[PDB]
DNA sequence: CAGAAAATCGGTTGTGGT
DNA sequence: GACCACAACCGATTTTCT
């Protein structure tokens, strides 16, 4: 099988900006494996990265990664 | 054989990430290292090395790096620690 | 404008468990 | 004592709010 993650540079899926993670997350939408990827990553409680089209943070899904500074109100 | 291609994916990490896993699994000289020793080489504490190693293992599990490589020596143990038991 | 506040980051400390 | 997992904490920096 050919996967969208395996083309490019993989650190995109572990990108530090919320932007890079959103990019990788939309790249995952084309993956023939996606729901697998997600299930297995949840079942290993991955600490970070984008798996099956979702951002992970300490074993759960975070939807959006917080930016670096103080939050806008 | 095979030992080479993982040395490829190792080379997709930063030097500290790669070296931390190399030392942990004794890939270059057969001897696994303790977290403390590893910290001594990179000038940081053992706990920092543990955090680095956790995240790097997460990266190695990731299909972007691990999918091409699904096919008691230290490389055996590394592949084992990547996947299940 | 000038702080103050809130958050992440890379890292250490403290506690405790085999 | 050796080894390490977990959480709390720390100084720097970054961003935004008053
Ligand atoms: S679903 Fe899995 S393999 Fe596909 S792009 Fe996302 S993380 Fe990579």
């Amino acid at each position: 099988p050919v996967l969208p993650c395996h083309v490019g540079d993989p650190d995109l899926w572990f990108a530090d900006t919320p932007a890079g993670l959103e990019v990788a997350k939309t790249l995952c939408v084309s993956c023939p494996i996606r729901r697998q990827c997600l299930a297995a990553a949840l079942q290993r409680a991955e600490p970070w990265g984008v798996w099956g089209g979702e951002i992970f943070d300490q074993g759960s899904i975070v939807s959006h990664k917080r930016p670096r500074g103080r939050p806008r109100k | 054989l095979l030992q080479d291609q993982l040395q490829s994916v190792l080379d997709t990490l930063s030097e500290r990430e790669a070296g931390v896993v190399r030392l942990r699994f004794g890939l270059t000289d057969g001897q696994p290292r303790t977290l403390d020793e590893i910290g001594q080489v990179y000038g940081v504490t053992r706990e920092r090395i543990r955090q680095i190693e956790s995240k790097t293992m997460s990266k190695l599990r990731h299909p972007s790096r691990s999918q091409v490589l699904r096919d008691g020596t230290p490389e055996e143990r590394l592949l084992r620690a990547i996947f299940g038991e």
